[PDB]
């Protein structure tokens, strides 16, 4: 009778904690099978910017090797200009020179001759 | 007069004959020089030459002419009483050309009496016996030992030319003529002297002292990038320096100085280019520029005292200049063949076949170009004398104009001995 | 009554203790994915600064090709502008050879009469 009461009451203070228990182990279920969807979303999106990134490490091998390369032909065309105007002026340098000395020559012994012939 | 019409026949020949391809400048320019040469030789257009003594008379005391008329002793004592003996590595240096001053008083006072088949003696004595000492000196005292003979020999030659002013403007058919005849002579048969003892002591001395400086290694090595060969260039240049003293040291003549250095280039010249067709070892157009630069710092411890230094090593840094621009166009080198005016063909066929690119079969030299000059090898060959010569060979102009008297300095740095002495007293 | 009303309070908190330990369970299991989600949200942004610097080391040598393979561009003409401009000094030389033979002619000629 009055202990009935006491026990009904506090079966049913366990009926509210029964379905409160489970009203909170589906939403903790909610959750890890969520975090799943976006765990494997982004073991995913991990191998896509790892494959890019292995193209970033092909294409900067592969340019690296351009830039490294060119900078040879530069020095090699440098040195060759170079090389070549350097003589050119050496070149006219010394003929230009040469020509001077030797019309000087001719002018020197025609003067000696035109001057045995006048005398 | 009538001489002015052999002229015009022997030359009515060199001109038929003068005006077989379109042979290029550097051929030109040959061509001409010897028209001019030739013709120059047939604007002046000999049989039996004989010594002879002449009269005394003036400033010769009764007993000056006897010490003269004595040649078996003043010589003696010159040669073997203390030319031969003297030390170099310690002379006073108060008296340096001491050598000279002594050698030409007599030379002066014997010529002032007329007693020339008795100098000329003297002299060619003399002479002999320098340049044996020059043949003998050290690896060592081949340093400043040469020179302090050297200045001392290129003063004889001018105080020749000098005792000619003396003699000259008189007019006098026996005190002149035989005279200014054995002294214009002398300034020959002494001058080759000096030049063929100083070419044969420069060439020796730069052997010995291009090992001691290890110069390849240092300009003309692969194994050397580093400024250690700015280590040993500074050996190199404290070396040069040291060399520079010794000329001081030995009052030698100034324009003489200068000759000794553009030589000293152009044996560094030859060998520098020799060895570069021979050790070398592969050239390649890096090679070239890291040897350039290299030749930079070689003649940056010229610039400062001589004039117009890289045309001594023109067949070298020319040389080089070639490497550094690899070409693979014939028609190209064909263009630019003008440009190498110091190697003649054969060479440049040298320096360019001893090159391979370490670029990896990459930058190969042509065929098409190798060929060209085995032909224009052949064809220049025939046309001359007999093969064109590879390798580079060191020789040295003369000392004519180089040399010079200045009575000044010799006495402030002369004193003396014996016999002399006392012939110098009687002089005047 | 008063022993299956019991029976009915014996189940259900035997059960909740069930239910309830489950759900400790689980949460544990969440916590070490939030974890692993959390690892793994980190290394997608260590890849995504390696990528952003791979990003500047192929902006350096992009702007490269370019000044590089231009300044050995610009090189081709002002070497060639050196060769043909040779064309015109060999004449100038082969003419002024020319020249000065005349004046050896002429001289030549001088004495011959």
């Amino acid at each position: 009778e009055h202990m009935e009461s006491k026990l009904l009451e506090n079966l049913n203070l366990l009926k509210n904690e029964n379905e409160n228990l489970n009203s909170i182990f589906e939403r903790k279920n909610k959750k890890l099978k969520e975090l799943e969807k976006d765990y494997s979303e982004l073991s995913n999106r991990y191998n896509e910017q790892k494959e890019k990134m292995d193209q970033l490490s092909k294409l900067a091998k592969n340019s690296s090797a351009i830039e490294q390369s060119c900078s040879e032909k530069l020095q090699n065309m440098e040195v060759n200009y170079n090389s070549l105007l350097e003589s050119q002026n050496l070149y006219r340098d010394h003929y230009s020179d040469e020509i001077s000395k030797l019309n000087e020559k001719i002018g020197l012994l025609e003067l000696e001759l035109s001057n045995q012939n006048l005398n | 007069e009538r001489a002015a019409a052999q002229s015009s026949l022997i030359q009515s020949h060199m001109q038929s004959l003068a005006a077989n391809k379109p042979s290029r400048l550097s051929d030109e320019v040959k061509s001409m020089k010897q028209e001019l040469a030739f013709i120059e030789n047939v604007i002046a257009q000999a049989n039996k030459p004989k010594l002879v003594n002449v009269i005394r008379r003036e400033s010769g005391n009764p007993d000056l002419l006897e010490l003269l008329m004595d040649l078996n002793s003043y010589t003696l004592e010159v040669t073997e009483g203390y030319l031969k003996k003297v030390n170099v590595t310690e002379v006073n240096g108060d008296n340096v050309l001491g050598p000279i001053h002594v050698i030409t008083t007599v030379v002066s006072s014997l010529v002032r009496n007329g007693l020339l088949i008795q100098s000329s003696k003297f002299i060619s004595k003399v002479l002999l016996t320098v340049e044996s000492i020059v043949m003998s000196l050290p690896k060592d005292e081949t340093m400043l030992g040469g020179i302090f003979w050297l200045s001392n020999l290129s003063r004889l030659p001018a105080f020749a030319a000098n005792q000619k002013t003396l003699y000259e403007a008189n007019g006098g058919d026996e005190k002149d003529k035989l005279t200014l005849i054995y002294l214009n002579d002398l300034e020959n048969e002494t001058l080759k002297v000096f030049d063929k003892i100083y070419s044969t002591w420069l060439v020796k001395f730069m052997k010995h002292a291009s090992a001691h400086i290890e110069i390849f290694d240092m300009v003309l090595n692969e194994k050397l990038f580093k400024n250690s060969g700015d280590e040993k260039f500074a050996k190199l240049f404290t070396f040069l320096n040291e060399f520079d003293a010794v000329l001081s040291k030995f009052q030698v003549v100034d324009s003489m100085h200068t000759k000794i250095f553009n030589d000293t280039l152009k044996y560094l010249n030859v060998m520098l280019f020799n060895d570069l067709i021979t050790k070398s070892p592969a050239l390649n157009w890096k090679y070239g520029y890291e040897v350039d630069r290299n030749i930079e710092r070689l003649v940056s411890w010229f610039e400062p005292r001589i004039e117009d230094v890289r045309p001594n090593l023109i067949q070298i840094i020319q040389a080089v200049k070639i490497l550094q621009l690899k070409i693979s166009n014939l028609n190209e080198f064909k263009l630019l063949f003008d440009f190498w005016y110091a190697l003649n063909p054969a060479q440049i066929q040298a320096i360019l076949l001893k090159y391979k690119p370490a670029n990896k079969g990459e930058a190969g030299v042509p065929n098409e170009i190798l060929n060209y000059l085995a032909n224009v090898i052949k064809r220049e060959n025939l046309s001359l004398p007999g093969k064109m010569e590879i390798m580079l060979s060191a020789q040295f102009d003369s000392a004519k104009n180089h040399l010079r008297y200045d009575t000044s300095a010799i006495t402030q740095n002369s004193n003396t001995e014996g016999l002399a002495t006392v012939s110098k007293i009687i002089k005047l």
